[PDB]
């Protein structure tokens, strides 16, 4: 009858933050010190916190003190766990389970487990953008840009011909694409009749990843 | 369970201006109602709350009044500062509910897009991926539709876009629109279109490209 | 400067869950009703859930009752937002809201804000596998045994079943467990050592079935 | 802050064996000791607790003795559901220690590991992606070291096993390695290959091809 659930378990990038809850079913938790375990690749079981009745008492392991937080909500039935800063040593199934028996003593052992979620960290915590040319060819009237694509985190900056050019430029919002990276545009119009004479490059920053990019964008 | 209505959506209006912003509640509320201020990927700002009462910090020309089922904020002179969104919300003990926002923008007459299509370039082509974007290039208002067809075949679920904040010089706004297709899909199909409706045109306008070409 | 920070936002399959946390500088929610609000992709705000001091009562829009929960840490000063049951109209910028005024008062507004975390679900619950051939060859051949398989790869979520010449061929063949990449897409690979005499004769195919997108591909792997 | 340690970390043995699975801890912890069983997937199961409680359930061909230091888990009569991993803690009022687990498999003969290499196919390589998989089949006992050369230069950081579970028929083991590159970067090298080390193996097997054939 007794059972426990946890929700919250999916994939992160190194330095990101995940929140993990738990649920139960046939028992309050309200008596029970609730703990998280996690099952590292290795096979091995960590114990990675505690919170004590009434939130009396916190505790750790070393491991993830500092970036860590467990909370307990005994009015709903809840168990949580924070997970900041974290790393590809994180990775692993992270159980919740209670110290229990069928008469609670000061020390009783883990009686009741959930099925577990499974959080992976990735170990890349940023990527550079890849860019390509808006390549031009309505008279008069030129339309050309750089597409900054596939990047994480935000934000990259645009400036074009090393910021000589400021007239006529567009620098697009970022959008978030369902591979959880982002992509943004930048153009620039222009007499139909600087292309081939005016030289145009975009000059991408993305600061996260340290990563400069200059670009030439030509006719055709 | 208290529906609250605000008008108009869109408040176009210039620097020095004093506009009105309304907003209606279903059913009486007395005066717990409040006005928020939100620029563009910032947090809400508290302006106003008891229908009438500033925050401190919040400037003079900002003015609120009503109660029961009619409220209005009130900007008396219009400053760059203040072109937003304005949200009001009824507040109870335990829950809330918005209004619809209102986005106050600069005035400025009907400008059709300028259309732009660009094909993938062949370097990404070559990394198994095409990025087909179109541009749609200084328009006004801010309302406008991209539908991409491929020889024909209208899109869906596979584009995105983005639009730029209503530019400082010209007052216009500017839209983005990436579709994207794995390389294997993209040549499969030759004509690729993007289709644009906006107030400024007569009938949507069509840039495509052949694909080779 | 009293300050909240939203923790916990990305990317979400329909029907997926998420937890988001708010934690604060400057100030103690122990008396504060503490609030979620999103403001959805057309611009205006939402009201999504609300927990009093002490807990006492939890309220929720009409449009999450079932699949929120809202819970509060006065110990740590954390307010958390469970979410279930995930729908693209839950798609938004989710922001953690302080109930307050210069002196409290049984009914204010919400006078400090977090920056918002974006939360953003996709339709897709489900992707289906790409199939490619690891196909015989000298080195995969050694003696009188030759491996061949087929490589599943980018699908979600697990599982998908692999048979080979629609389960005629069950000796020898190793389903390796699936691994999950960078980006968030499984791929696993199916083997077989058949005799290496029986290449050019023997016509082998990998059957792969992801129940979840209810896909199934026929992908026959030949030498070279 | 008690570091606790299983032993062995692997425990082969067949159907009907008598088995003994040791647990150290590096200071006395009387006896607040429990033992857990936990199959593959599955959550841990609570065996026994306070070094010798068998819990209600729980076979009597289970058992468990120790104090202070040293702590054992006997299993009498091995049966095959019995196959699966045991963990030993440590467990105090507000915290708990792991051992490291002993995984507990059937017994048998050592056997080099088949390898063979499988370089991207054309159509994976269209699509912009280079999977390079190499497969140990048929090995035991279970470790096994595979290491990854491009032109003679190790890699790191762009490989990923899987291993199978204990034969059913045979109890050996498989092991996949896929070494994923972009078609841009697996386009920059000439030589592949997968380097096996395992202990029926005379010396390592070095399975290698030339992109390009
Ligand atoms: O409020 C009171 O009733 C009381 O006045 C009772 C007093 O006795 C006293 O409680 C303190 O001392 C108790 C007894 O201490 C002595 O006898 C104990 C044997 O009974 C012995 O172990 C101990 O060393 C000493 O010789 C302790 O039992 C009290 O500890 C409980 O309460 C505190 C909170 O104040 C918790 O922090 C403790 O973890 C413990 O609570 C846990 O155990 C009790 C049962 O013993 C449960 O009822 C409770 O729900 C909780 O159980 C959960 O946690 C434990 C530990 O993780 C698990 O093993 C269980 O399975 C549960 O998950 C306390 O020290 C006074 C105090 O002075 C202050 O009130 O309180
Ligand atoms: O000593 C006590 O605690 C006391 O004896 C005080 C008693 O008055 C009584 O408290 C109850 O009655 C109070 C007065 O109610 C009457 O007058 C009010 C006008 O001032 C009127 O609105 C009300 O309808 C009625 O006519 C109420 O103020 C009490 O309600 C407070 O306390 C209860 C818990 O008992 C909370 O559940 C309430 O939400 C409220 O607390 C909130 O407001 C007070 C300020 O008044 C804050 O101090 C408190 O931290 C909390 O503030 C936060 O939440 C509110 C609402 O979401 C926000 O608006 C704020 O910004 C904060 O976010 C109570 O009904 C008795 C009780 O009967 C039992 O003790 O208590």
């Amino acid at each position: 009858e007794v059972q426990l659930v946890e929700s919250g378990g999916g994939l992160v990038k190194a330095g990101g933050s995940l929140i993990l809850s738990c649920g139960v079913s046939n028992f309050r938790i309200s008596a029970h010190t609730m703990n998280w375990v996690r099952r590292v690749p290795g096979g091995g079981l960590e114990w990675v916190a505690s919170i004590s009745t009434s939130s009396t008492y916190r505790d750790y392991a070393d491991a993830v003190k500092g970036r860590f937080t467990v909370s307990r909500d005994d009015l709903e039935d809840f168990v949580y766990l924070q997970m900041h800063k974290m790393r590809v040593e994180d990775t692993a199934i992270y159980y919740c389970a209670r110290k229990g028996s069928d008469r609670l003593s000061d020390n009783d052992p883990f009686d009741a487990w959930g099925p577990g979620t499974v959080v992976t960290v990735s170990p890349a915590s940023t990527k550079g953008p890849s860019v390509f040319p808006l390549a031009p060819s309505s008279g008069g009237t030129a339309a050309l840009g750089c597409l900054v694509k596939d990047y994480f985190p935000e934000p990259v900056t645009v400036s074009w011909n090393s910021g000589a050019l400021t007239s006529g430029v567009h620098t697009f919002p970022a959008v978030l694409q369902s591979s959880g990276l982002y992509s943004l545009s930048s153009v620039v119009t222009v007499p139909s009749s600087s292309l081939g004479t005016q030289t145009y490059i975009c000059n991408v920053n993305h600061k996260p990843s340290n990563t400069k990019v200059d670009k030439k964008v030509e006719p055709k | 369970a208290v529906v609250m209505t605000q008008s108009p959506s869109t408040l176009s209006a210039s620097v020095g201006d004093t506009i009105t912003i309304t907003c209606r509640a279903s059913q009486s509320i007395e005066t717990w109602l409040a006005w928020y201020q939100q620029k563009p990927g910032k947090a809400p700002k508290l302006l106003i709350y008891k229908a009438s009462t500033l925050k401190t910090g919040v400037p003079s020309r900002f003015s609120g009044s009503g109660s029961g089922t009619e409220f209005t904020l009130t900007i008396s002179g219009l400053q760059f500062d203040d072109f937003a969104t304005y949200h009001c919300q009824h507040y109870a003990g335990y829950s809330a509910t918005f209004g619809q926002g209102t986005r106050v923008e600069i005035k400025r007459t009907v400008a059709a897009p300028s259309v732009f299509i660009f094909p993938p370039s062949d370097e990404q082509l070559k990394s198994g991926t095409a990025s087909v974007v179109c541009l749609l290039n200084n328009f006004y208002p801010r309302e406008a539709k991209v539908q991409w067809k491929v020889d024909n075949a209208l899109q869906s679920g596979n584009s995105q876009e983005s639009v730029t904040e209503q530019d400082s010089k010209d007052s216009t706004y500017s839209l983005s629109s990436t579709l994207t297709l794995s390389k294997a899909d993209y040549e499969k199909h030759k004509v690729y279109a993007c289709e644009v409706t906006h107030q400024g045109l007569s009938s949507p306008v069509t840039k495509s490209f052949n694909r080779g070409e």
